[PDB]
């Protein structure tokens, strides 16, 4: 697995347990069970970039102790 | 008056950013003192030759279409990969200004402030203080009161998970451009109140990205006479004069401090 911490952006920090090759879908579903946001209305980022709920850690190259930015969704 | 980008491709997100930059004094200051083969020389210059065709029928216009569009479209295939987004996407440029400073160590130095995240709970104890570095910070829940030298918001506390504690940025370092983006606006709109100084310099908010209808960008910016010009792409390529500001408070979605 690998170790990740999830930090909003009103100083929140949610550690997760996730599988290298996992989608990162399940643990944007689980955060959000934890926060009680909606998916529809939030945003992870990771290093400065979005990520899709499809992406994986090993595509996206993460570390253990990495950190992922959420950001409530606001886009145009 | 002055000239604007045409909305295409829903690239509202970058062209606001870009309207943003072109009518900061600090950043045309530092792009003449450099010294050429600079993305920020080639936006502003090509900013000023489309700025003074409007200056002086038809055939003047697709000019400085040409001259805006062959710009945009070289800052943003140069985002693409790190946003990852495809052409016509919708964005945000929270997401997109900090990685199009990092095109230009120069000019991010212009926007890089220190501040420290100040916290301490009332119900347990939980408490730190802890310095960063950041061109654009996110504040969300802020308190009503919220000002710069008093910037607080709202916040759980993460040894307990109780709700309205108070995490506070206390400025440590501005630099010559200051930037911050609220999630739900601000408080109010008379922007002189967010004025402030710090270390002796004065800091006045001279744009404002406005957000509207949680669906489209619009960039305000502040003239020499106190009126303002207000940047929306979707009016096409010229730009209305206001005679006061007018974003709804709650569309406030990134302001921009000057005047070092
Ligand atoms: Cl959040
Ligand atoms: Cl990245
Ligand atoms: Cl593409
Ligand atoms: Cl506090
Ligand atoms: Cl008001
Ligand atoms: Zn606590």
């Amino acid at each position: 697995m690998i170790n990740l911490k999830v930090a909003g952006q009103d100083g929140s920090v949610v550690q997760f347990k996730i599988k290298r090759h996992t989608p990162l879908s399940k643990l944007m579903k689980a955060y959000c069970e934890r926060q009680g946001l909606s998916m529809r209305q939030i945003r992870f980022r990771f290093d400065g970039q979005p990520i899709n709920e499809t992406d994986t850690p090993a595509q996206l190259e993460m570390e253990d102790e990495d950190t992922i930015d959420v950001f409530q969704q606001q886009t145009g | 008056l002055c000239v604007q980008w045409k909305n295409a491709y829903a690239l509202c997100w970058l062209d606001c950013i870009l309207s943003a930059l072109v009518h900061s004094e600090e950043l045309k200051n530092t792009v003449t003192g450099l010294c050429e083969e600079s993305i920020f020389w080639r936006l502003l210059t090509k900013y000023n030759q489309a700025n003074t065709l409007l200056y002086t029928t038809s055939e003047i216009f697709a000019e400085i279409e040409t001259c805006l569009n062959e710009v945009r479209d070289e800052i943003f295939i140069s985002l693409q990969p790190q946003l990852r987004c495809t052409l016509g996407d919708m964005e945000s440029p929270v997401f997109a200004f900090p990685l199009l400073l990092k095109l230009e160590t120069h000019i991010e130095k212009l926007f890089l402030y220190s501040f420290s995240w100040d916290f301490e709970c009332s119900q347990c104890g939980h408490q730190y203080q802890n310095r960063h570095m950041k061109s654009l910070v996110t504040f969300t829940n802020v308190i009503p009161e919220w000002h710069p030298l008093n910037a607080a918001h709202f916040g759980p506390c993460n040894n307990c998970n109780s709700k309205s504690q108070i995490r506070k940025m206390v400025l440590e370092k501005v630099s010559p451009i200051f930037m911050l983006h609220f999630v739900e606006g601000l408080p109010q709109n008379d922007l002189q109140h967010y004025a402030f100084h710090f270390e002796g310099c004065l800091y006045q908010i001279t744009s404002v990205i406005q957000y509207r209808a949680n669906n489209h960008f619009i960039t305000w910016i502040l003239d020499a006479d106190g009126s303002w010009l207000e940047c929306d792409d979707l009016k096409g390529p010229c730009s209305e004069r206001h005679k006061k500001f007018e974003v709804p408070a709650s569309e406030i979605h990134i302001v921009i401090w000057e005047r070092k």
